């Protein structure tokens, strides 16, 4: 769930 | 009344309040362009939609005025909601341009999962904020008609929003594809349970090319229609062509999904039912253990109801303009 990365 | 600035671009005429600022054209067609945009009010950005040739008839007319009752209705974290709408004219007679403001979404689910792999944990969270939009979306008689992929977006917080009511075809519910029968708000809950297991394998899970490709694909996982469904299906052309097709059972899906979450696979099989009565609705779905970590019965509000009596309303071009333009007047914006 925390963070996640921009294409 | 704001200070209205206009300029050109892309040969397309803004004229939007001065507290939108730095315009950047994202998009254009048919409905309308958007522009992407900072809103100097909220310190967000946004996109700014300037809606093409909005009264320009009758099914126009109407359209533009059911588009801003549904946006200007859907109060919800989970679901797109209107932070603005303006429009340059200071009277009805002058009014011609419609312009709708929504958080700017820099990532939809598609665009995710091209620099990440979702952990399980992404996949519960992603799902059950979905159908959180849905069991809210649901419960003011509201279809979304058109959920997937591209029409989800997700933040660096694994924050989701439901966006753009209503590759389409490949996470549409059989019944609407071929238009078997009157939509159930549960042909929601068939994209869903596409978009979850494409989120589970990586890959398309009816990819078909055409729409008897894709019901081919489909029904060999859950099963030709027996004579409870097909009784439902008021086409007799449809029904005749389900009867001459070979019959299939329904296949056992643990065997499909080796490796997934059992909890996972369960549900599944209860989103992918072929008879769309018989499929698990969204608030039924936010019970289910897949989402133990995340389910909260007191914070998962419903909808105030929705009156779409409207829609049988047979009005002149003037009148839905009226309508939209006190629409438009009405509008209250969200706290900040």
């Amino acid at each position: 769930e925390m963070t996640l990365k921009f294409g | 009344r704001p200070t209205f600035y206009r300029q050109e671009l892309n040969k397309t005429i803004w004229e939007v309040p001065e507290r939108y600022q730095n315009l950047s054209p994202v998009g254009s067609g048919a409905y309308g362009s958007v522009c992407a945009a900072f809103d100097t009010k909220t310190g967000h950005r946004v996109a700014v939609k300037k809606l093409s040739r909005p009264f320009q008839s009758i099914i126009h007319a109407k359209r533009t005025y059911r588009e801003l009752r549904l946006l200007k209705h859907m109060k919800h974290e989970n679901v797109i909601g209107l932070l603005d709408v303006f429009t340059p004219a200071r009277s009805l007679e002058e009014f011609n341009d419609v312009y709708l403001v929504t958080h700017l979404m820099g990532a939809d689910l598609n665009n995710i999962v091209k620099c990440q792999k979702l952990t399980d944990d992404h996949v519960q969270f992603l799902i059950y904020q979905i159908l959180r939009g849905l069991k809210y979306i649901h419960s003011a008689d509201i279809i979304h008609r058109d959920l997937k992929p591209s029409n989800l977006a997700v933040n660096e917080d694994c924050e989701l929003k439901i966006l753009d009511f209503g590759a389409t075809r490949w996470y549409r519910a059989p019944e609407i594809m071929l238009n078997w029968m009157h939509y159930n708000q549960t042909v929601d809950i068939w994209s869903v349970g596409c978009i979850m297991a494409e989120l589970l394998t990586g890959r398309t899970l009816f990819p078909g090319t055409d729409h008897i490709d894709q019901l081919k694909l489909i029904l060999r996982l859950v099963g030709t229609p027996g004579a409870e469904l097909l009784k439902k299906i008021s086409s007799e052309s449809a029904r005749n062509y389900i009867q001459s097709l070979a019959q299939m059972p329904k296949m056992n899906f643990a065997n499909v999904f080796i490796g997934a979450n059992p909890l996972a696979v369960d549900l599944l099989e209860k989103m992918l039912v072929l008879d769309s009565d018989k499929r698990i609705t969204a608030a039924q779905a936010l019970a289910h253990a897949y989402f133990a970590q995340y389910h909260d019965p007191d914070d998962e509000p419903v909808a105030d109801p929705y009156d779409q009596s409207f829609e049988s309303r047979d009005l002149l071009i003037d009148e839905w303009k009226s309508l939209t333009y006190d629409e438009v007047i009405s509008f209250v914006p969200p706290p900040l």
